[PDB]
């Protein structure tokens, strides 16, 4: 994964990582745990809209939404900081 | 019965002696056997087994002595070889064309004719037309209906819709220049009829249509009273004409124009039949028309369109 | 033909009360019983088959056969009760 | 009850689509519909044979019957529900386990035993509505009046648990042969998460996943719908890339033509006919209507197989043209292939004298595109599907094809064939669920291949072995392909170069005549070759270099093999086996169905497909073998799909009325380009049945006639012994005063027929007819069980009498054939659905040499869609006449009057049951005395083995 | 306590108590459930759990299948034991709790 974000593969990147947080362990050899690598999933696949195609970036971050009950707040800004970054913003307002 | 009528007049196992041709048994066999039985089942299929219309019906058809009760027997005929699905059933026409195009255009004014048809022989008429339109393969059938669905049925489309067409693909408009300039007339005596005939078909369905509101379907003051179940499956032979319709590309492409500007679907929805337990298979049918009636295809390019592209374009479409 | 006989019980403890209280039991009529687990079809002739047997001759014999001058069921094709099972 | 009547919300399949969502939306609906409807049919059949009855004092189901497809859960449970992937709503996995005991019936055990992954069960929880100590049953009655079902859950199955609770995966199961003790055994199952979300998105105190009581098991053929579903959901999710040659011909728009190679660019001009033409003569018969000639160089008294054609034609430069004065002109070079091997391998080879239009067929399957060709009855369609295969394979070794078949019957006619030509071995892998018991002598299962490829790795090493010692090298080499590897490469290779330059440096013009005998260094490997060298160093270093390719052909075998080392593993071996080394892969389009979502993640990659039996393949399941393979860019990497089939033969079952007659599910896709007009090639030469017995189908069929050996072989010369017309249709009047008779909705019965069938196969039995050349057909299923039923009455209790070799539906006989058939025409009162052309077409064409049509003829002679046979029929008596002096075989002729007694006419099947009694009767110790002889020596000539 | 003495009774009681806890499970996944009644509902599980090895007890007691070298680890991979907490499993959403995590 890091390696595919230097080379800018941030499509590839956020594909590994989706791997790495469909994964249970309770953390990673790195000493992350599975919210913190979905966590670098979200700010991965909030800040590059126009760069990732492969992930319905709306979906996941309402499946943050979901669950995540103590981020909530944050989570319905960071899906519109989203369409922001994607210069949409009538769905920036639908948000 | 039809076995004695049949081995005497046409039976090709009594072709050695079968009487002379009779054109007045037609209509004697479709006012008994068919129309007062109210299209008895049993009797059109022994009918349709003993060959009534490759032996008798078709070979003997002129137009200038074909009534009514003639056009509509064959039809009746057609329409069993159809429901029997393994038959082809146009091949008595396809070996004696020269009638056809007669035949076919009789059976369109039928369908528009509203006095002296009964509802249910006016079902087995639109039934004719969804076979019709069905079997796009038979040439004989297929140049008959192409001429129902071409460009010149926009002539009906109000200018600023036919304007939106033209700026959705530019080079329409040359060509509808190209038929303005032919179709005000050469041959507009023919192709007068054939433009306006799926409108005027549609008008005849809003009048079926309208005959089941509770508020028109009242006693007549004369005394007669028309059974609702036969308007009902009028109703739904119209709607699988119009799915038929759109699901075909070359169909679509200047039926689709033809259907949103009728409104049809606007009068479907809004018709008493939809809100009653009679019309459930109407609302069934009617909502798989409002599937096909803007489906994810440009009709004029055949191109299809992704999710992205229709909800973009939807966003696109309410802002602007 | 061996002495023996075969009973099944509506139930295990029937059968396991009835083991249990006869067997090894000295009984009148046993003196002591040892116990332990475990139409033609009308009109068609049937052909008769040759004793013993559970290619054709190249020379045959004509019988001089000259011509004749509700159902029910037979097989169990032909019975609704048996086709459903 | 759909009669066609009415107007249903259903779906159509009309010749076109608007769009391929469009296309696979309709599929999707429909063959979910339909697939439904079979599941009911199954599940109300087998709870019906289960019997469940309430227990009399307890409020539990017991179940009094048995049934093959269904045991009793003796305990189920959830033992996983993993938590949603990212993005997705439902779980990842619901595992169920459930615990079943399979009895002891051993054939059934075998059954439940290898149940597979993907295989679909379907756990039922279930209730008697009535109350009986045991109760029968009716289909008269509705099943939800006598029987009621409270939850149906549907399950993936995962493999079979062990003692400890590990799962079986498939491999072992062909090695783990150490038995699970006991009855009981375990299943581990996949529920549908998205059902599981619905059962729970409701909330739960009460649980339906605790109720369940019977697991069911579908059949061989029906499990693939939950794959096929799957597949469609899939492709209408992603991007699904159709072919840009191929998705207008799909979807029935522009000139139906474009598939076709006359219209590609891509069709190529010159082709190599590797073998489908045993002579120059043969190659000037095949292409009527073109000018042949050899090139240059080449002269008729030499001129021999192969030949490459170039077809001038198909060339796009306009230079090249079809100009006036001359015909279309194919050339013709024979090619002198230099043979591989010094040994006398005599080569597989063609030996079909393909008709004009089995070539024009075989031509174009070798071009890309859309490759359609109609199989009437006995014309040769398996030899011209096997011979595109084989040129294919020729012309382009680097290219796999995958064949896709209806039926494993069909798929087995295949690979035996295939196997007779130039095919190697290992390349040909076959799969299915059937692989455990392949009838053919080599065994092309995954399992099988790859027992195969580790037999022939062995004796390769041991040539490996015998070079090294022949080249006196001392060391290890045989112990590896990867020893052997490096061996070849430094050693052989070495001593092989250090050869050919002593020949070429010298050896041209300054060294002795015959030295090549000398200085060749292989000599020693090919120690059991006699005379190896004349002693001619222009000749002999030709077959030197004969020497090297049987040497480097070892090797090239060897580091293909090496994989096999590597890989360790039988699931990895026969992964890198259906990827890499197959070039033909031969599955059912169930089986493709199935394996989809495997090979699309193996990385399963196919250049060409081949369809047969294409008619009887259903739309939605004929399209799915297009797609088992990832498009590696915008466009699709296949490059040919050939559709062998017959449109006038029987549809697809679809068993609802209303889908088959509606939604015309019974289109298949073949019939549908058919109707779109799609060029399709007309297989003219029928070469399989008399001429007589052709005439009655084949009228249907453009053009079709009958091959020259038709006329000459004694077989169709030779009468039928016994009978006096070589086929007749029979009048048969009320057998007891009753007609067809009913006793299930539309399960029809004729019993008269069924005892004259029975009188008349004995009739044949008598005269000395082999059974096994009989086969009794009937149009109804009903029918069939009546005659099945007479047959094990009356004939299988008798060793003389014997079993037909089959009594079959006319529908599950297609595609087989049989000498004589007996055909019982049941309906009597109206036409059935023989009215069908397709059925009439099946039924009369499954003879070779007699077809004895038993039924009333007042019902069938009047019908138009019948006329053209029945006239044909009618040139014979109506009633059966027979001549039963005549022991089979006759050396009468089928067209002349015997000359021995006189005929007698059956009258019904009254005289014909009295009159067979008599005959067998009268007969009886000369047919003994026949059998008691035929079975001693049967039983002596065996006695020494 | 044990409620039947019958080794029959006993496993299915075992298997109630198995059948019981999975209708549990099912409701701690669900997020709409209140941190109080997902925590309650968690201890309710591992009692049942607790139980169920109780349960297996009584069955080796009577001679029955000794369950606990057939326990595979599939509970496991649900419910982690805490390094401080010997025996008790935290499952589904209580893993999302601050502080348990």
């Amino acid at each position: 994964v890091e390696y595919l974000i230097e080379r800018d593969q941030i499509d590839e990147a956020a594909k590994e990582l989706t791997t790495l947080v469909n994964q249970d362990q309770n953390v990673s050899e790195k000493g992350r745990t599975a919210h913190q690598l979905w966590t670098q999933l979200c700010d991965l696949i909030s800040k590059n809209p126009v760069k990732i195609f492969s992930l319905n970036v709306d979906a996941i971050i309402r499946q943050g939404i979901y669950r995540y009950t103590d981020q909530v707040g944050f989570l319905w800004c960071s899906l519109a900081d989203y369409y922001i970054r994607s210069a949409e913003f009538e769905r920036a307002r639908d948000v | 019965t039809i076995s004695a009528v049949a081995a005497k007049f046409w039976a090709p196992f009594t072709a050695e002696t079968h009487e002379n041709f009779d054109a007045k048994l037609i209509d004697t066999i479709y006012d008994n056997e068919m129309l007062k039985t109210s299209f008895n089942s049993r009797k059109i299929m022994m009918l349709e087994f003993s060959q009534y219309l490759e032996a008798y019906l078709w070979p003997n058809y002129v137009p200038e002595k074909a009534s009514k009760a003639w056009n509509m027997s064959i039809v009746v005929m057609i329409n069993e070889k159809f429901r029997e699905r393994n038959l082809d059933s146009w091949n008595c026409f396809t070996k004696k064309s020269e009638h056809f195009p007669h035949f076919f255009k009789s059976i369109l004014q039928l369908s528009l004719q509203e006095e002296g048809l009964a509802s249910s022989e006016h079902c087995a008429l639109l039934t004719f037309l969804v076979n019709a339109f069905g079997s796009v393969e038979t040439p004989i059938v297929h140049k008959e209906t192409r001429k129902l669905v071409s460009i010149e049925i926009w002539a009906g489309l109000l200018d600023s819709q036919r304007e939106d067409l033209f700026k959705k693909q530019k080079k329409l408009k040359k060509i509808w220049e190209n038929v303005r300039q032919k179709m005000t007339a050469a041959a507009a005596d023919n192709n007068e009829f054939e433009r306006t005939y799926l409108w005027n078909l549609i008008e005849k369905f809003k009048r079926v249509l309208n005959s089941l509101e509770p508020n028109e379907a009242q006693e007549s003051e004369e005394g007669e009273v028309r059974d609702p179940i036969d308007s009902i499956k009028y109703c739904e032979r119209f709607i699988e004409l119009l799915i038929d319709l759109e699901s075909i590309l070359q169909t679509r492409r200047f039926f689709n124009s033809v259907l949103h500007s009728s409104h049809i679907l606007t009068h479907c929805l809004l018709s008493s039949l939809i809100s009653t337990d009679a019309g459930s298979l109407f609302f069934q049918l009617v909502q798989l028309l409002k599937f096909y009636a803007r489906f994810e295809i440009d009709d004029l390019s055949g191109r299809q369109l992704t999710h992205k592209e229709v909800s973009e374009q939807h966003y696109q479409s309410v802002t602007r | 033909e061996k002495g023996c006989a075969f009973i099944e019980f509506t139930t295990r403890e029937a059968a396991e009360r009835a083991a249990e209280r006869s067997f090894n039991k000295t009984f009148i009529k046993g003196k002591r019983l040892t116990i332990r687990w475990g139409t033609p079809v009308p009109s068609v002739p049937i052909l008769p088959v040759p004793d013993g047997l559970a290619a054709a001759p190249r020379s045959l014999v004509v019988p001089n056969v000259r011509p004749v001058k509700s159902s029910s069921i037979y097989y169990p094709s032909q019975d609704p009760t048996r086709l459903g099972a | 009850n759909y009669t066609g009547d009415g107007v249903l919300a259903l779906d159509k399949l009309n010749l076109q689509f608007l769009t391929l969502h469009d296309y696979l939306l309709r599929n999707f609906n429909l063959f979910q519909l339909e697939s439904t409807y079979e599941i009911r049919q199954d599940l109300e059949d087998v709870l019906f044979r289960m019997k469940p009855f309430q227990h009399e004092s307890r409020n539990e189901t017991v179940f009094s019957g048995w049934a093959r497809m269904a045991l009793q859960i003796d305990h189920f449970q959830i033992s996983e529900v993993a938590k949603p992937l990212v993005g997705e709503k439902s779980p990842a996995v619901v595992r169920g386990v459930v615990t079943v005991n399979i009895g002891r019936r051993q054939d059934i055990r075998q059954e439940w035993e290898n149940l597979r992954k993907h295989d679909v069960c379907f756990l039922v929880a279930c209730r008697s509505r009535k109350s009986a100590s045991g109760l029968k049953f009716d289909v008269r009655r509705p099943f939800s009046e006598q029987i009621e079902v409270l939850s149906v859950r549907g399950c993936d199955v995962e493999g079979m648990l062990d003692q400890d609770g590990h799962l079986l995966e498939e491999f072992t199961a062909w090695e783990k042969k150490a038995k699970i003790p006991g009855d009981l055994r375990k299943f581990r199952l996949l529920l549908d998460p998205n059902q599981y979300r619905i059962d729970m998105e409701q909330g739960t105190k009460d649980d339906i996943y605790d109720t369940f009581n019977l697991i069911v098991r579908r059949d061989s053929k029906t499990n693939n719908f939950k794959a096929v579903l799957q597949t469609i959901r899939d492709l209408l999710n992603t991007e699904c890339v159709v072919p840009d040659w191929l998705t207008d011909v799909i979807l029935g728009y522009g000139e139906p033509d474009s598939a076709h190679y006359s219209k590609l660019s891509s069709a190529v001009p010159e082709l190599d006919f590797n073998d489908t033409f045993l002579s120059f003569a043969h190659v000037k018969e095949s292409f009527p209507g073109y000018k042949i000639e050899l090139a240059d160089g080449f002269d008729e008294k030499e001129a021999v197989p192969p030949f490459k054609l170039e077809f001038k034609e198909l060339e796009r430069r306009q230079d090249v043209e079809i100009k006036p004065g001359e015909l279309r002109t194919i050339l013709v070079t024979p090619l002198t292939r230099k043979k591989v091997t010094p040994y006398s391998y005599d080569p597989r080879k063609n030996q079909v004298k393909f008709t004009p239009s089995q070539v024009e067929a075989i031509k174009s399957g070798m071009q890309p595109g859309l490759t359609m060709v109609v199989g009437p009855p006995g014309t040769g369609k398996t030899d011209v599907a096997v011979q595109i295969i084989s040129n294919i394979y020729h012309n382009w070794p680097n290219q796999r094809t995958l064949i896709v078949t209806h039926s494993n019957q069909a798929l087995n006619q295949l690979f035996e064939k295939i196997i007779a030509l130039d095919v190697d071995e290992r390349h040909l892998l076959r799969m299915g669920h059937g692989e455990e018991a392949l009838e053919t002598e080599k065994d092309f299962s995954r399992y099988g291949r790859v027992n195969y490829v580790l037999k022939e790795r062995l004796q390769l090493l041991n040539c490996v072995e015998k070079l090294a010692k022949a080249l006196k090298i001392v060391g290890d080499v045989a112990y590896t392909c990867e020893n052997a590897g490096y061996f070849f490469r430094f050693s052989v290779c070495r001593v092989w170069e250090e050869f050919l330059a002593k020949v070429t440096s010298k050896g041209c013009n300054k060294l002795a005549e015959g030295i090549i005998s000398e200085i060749f260094p292989f000599t020693g490997f090919f120690k059991d070759i006699p005379d190896l060298f004349s002693g001619n160093n222009s000749a002999d270093l030709k077959v030197a270099h004969s020497c090297w390719r049987h040497i480097e052909q070892i090797f090239e075998k060897l580091d293909e093999f090496r994989a096999f080392e590597l890989l360790r593993n039988g699931r990895d071996r026969t992964e890198y086996l259906l990827v890499k080394e197959a070039k033909i892969i031969a599955m059912t389009c169930t089986h493709a169905a199935l394996r989809r979502n495997e090979l699309v993640k193996l990385g399963f990659r196919y250049d060409n497909i081949v369809m047969e039996e294409a008619a009887q393949i259903l739309e939605v399941e004929t399209f799915i073998p297009l797609l088992l393979q990832n498009p590696q860019d915008g466009h699709n990497r296949l490059k040919r799909w050939i559709m062998i089939g017959d449109h006038h033969q029987l549809p697809p079952v679809v068993q609802n009325q209303a889908f088959q007659k509606y939604s015309n599910m019974e289109q298949s896709l073949f019939a549908r380009l058919v109707r779109l007009s799609v060029p399709n090639v007309q297989l003219d030469r029928q070469g399989r049945a008399r001429a007589q017995i052709a005439e009655l189908y084949q009228w249907r069929y453009n053009g079709l006639g009958n091959l020259p050996h038709v006329d000459g072989l004694p077989q169709f010369q030779n009468a039928n012994a016994g009978f006096a017309f070589p086929f007749q249709f029979i009048d048969i009047p009320d057998f007891n005063g009753h007609g067809e008779t009913q006793p299930s909705p539309h399960f029809y019965q004729n019993l008269g027929e069924a005892e004259y069938a029975c009188a008349l196969y004995t009739y044949m039995r008598i005269l000395g007819y082999p059974a096994e050349k009989i086969s009794i057909l009937t149009t109804y299923n009903g029918q069939a069980q009546l005659i099945r039923d007479v047959f094990q009455r009356r004939c299988d209790t008798n060793p003389l009498i014997g079993m037909p070799a089959k009594v079959s539906t006319v529908d599950k006989y297609q595609g087989q054939q049989n000498d004589f058939i007996i055909l019982s025409l049941v309906k009597t009162r109206n036409i059935g659905h023989i009215r069908d052309v397709r059925r009439l077409v099946v039924a009369l064409s499954r003879a070779r040499l007699g077809l004895y049509v038993l039924g009333r003829s007042k019902v069938f002679m009047d019908c138009l869609e019948l006329t053209p046979a029945m006239r044909i029929f009618a040139k014979y008596p109506r009633k059966l006449v027979i001549l039963p002096f005549e022991a089979h075989p006759t050396i009468r002729k089928w067209n002349e009057r015997s000359k021995d007694g006189e005929p007698m006419e059956i009258q019904d099947t009254l005289h014909m049951t009295h009159f067979v009694h008599e005959f067998y009767m009268s007969n009886l110790p000369a047919m003994r005395d026949a059998y008691e002889q035929a079975m001693n020596e049967y039983m002596e000539s065996q006695r020494l083995l | 306590v044990k409620d039947c003495r019958n080794l029959s009774d006993a496993e299915r009681f075992r298997r109630e108590i198995v059948r019981d806890a999975s209708k549990k499970i099912t409701a701690i996944q669900n997020p709409g459930l209140g941190e109080f009644k997902l925590r309650d509902l968690n201890d309710e599980v591992n009692r049942l759990i607790k139980l169920k090895h109780a349960w297996e007890q009584r069955i080796r007691e009577l001679g029955g299948t000794d369950y606990r070298k057939y326990a595979q680890k599939e509970l496991d991979a649900i419910g982690r034991e805490t390094g401080n907490s010997r025996g008790y499993k935290y499952f589904g959403a209580a893993k999302d709790l601050p502080g348990v995590r």
